[PDB]
């Protein structure tokens, strides 16, 4: 009921994208030669570390169902609000539980894997729903993670 | 003074890419086509997509849980 076959058969298919020689497992080679092609360009740790958290079985790589198992999983089903509202937290300097739209703006695109301005326009929407410039992140990591 | 600010500036760039990667997953979510600009900056560094956009939902994804354990370390 969660997973239909169409998205079975879409994950599937998004292996192989992957899985370059077809063995049925990714390996951190083969998905560095895919994210370069995605525009980023990560350390053999980075791309370790992406593997790791898929890898259930620790072997070192990814096979289909361990793929299959991260596409399935809704971010409501990893169990990160209070790892997301910590994370929001630490801009909140005055902890008044609001941050401005332009402080949002100001360390999102200046800051760590920067957005873009199009994309804090898009945050800034979504999370703002009374339109007064300031952002209540509770409610906003509430309905991100329910 | 600089008590809570040394230690804003060790938590400040986690946080931040935290933050960034969990809307981009949320902002890729196949139910919520209004939402586009975070197609458009993958589409401004690689030309549709349509099997190309789950695997750069696979890289958000893995990249999510990447900073949200990086977050807790
Ligand atoms: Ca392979
Ligand atoms: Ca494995
Ligand atoms: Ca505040
Ligand atoms: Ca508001
Ligand atoms: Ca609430």
């Amino acid at each position: 009921d969660q997973l239909t076959e169409e998205q079975i058969a879409e994950f599937k298919e998004a292996f192989s994208l992957f899985d370059k020689d077809g063995d049925g497992t990714i390996t951190t080679k083969e998905l560095g030669t895919v994210m370069r092609s995605l525009g980023q360009n990560p350390t053999e740790a980075e791309l370790q570390d992406m593997i790791n958290e898929v890898d259930a079985d620790g072997n070192g790589t990814i096979d289909f169902p361990e793929f299959l198992t991260m596409m399935a999983r809704k971010m409501k089903d990893t169990d990160s609000e209070e790892e997301i509202r910590e994370a929001f937290r630490v801009f909140d300097k005055d902890g008044n539980g609001y941050i401005s739209a332009a402080e949002l703006r100001h360390v999102m695109t200046n800051l760590g894997e920067k957005l873009t301005d199009e994309e804090v326009d898009e945050m800034i929407r979504e999370a703002d729903i009374d339109g007064d410039g300031q952002v209540n992140y509770e409610e906003f990591v509430q309905m991100m993670t329910a | 003074e600089q008590h809570r600010q040394k230690h804003f500036e060790k938590r400040r760039k986690p946080a931040a890419e935290l933050i960034q990667a969990a809307w981009r997953y949320y902002a890729t979510n196949p139910n919520r086509i209004d939402l586009v600009a975070t197609w458009r900056f993958y589409e401004s560094v690689v030309d549709l997509t349509p099997g190309l956009k789950v695997s750069i939902r696979a890289v958000c994804v893995m990249r999510f849980l990447v900073s949200k354990r990086k977050f807790k370390e």
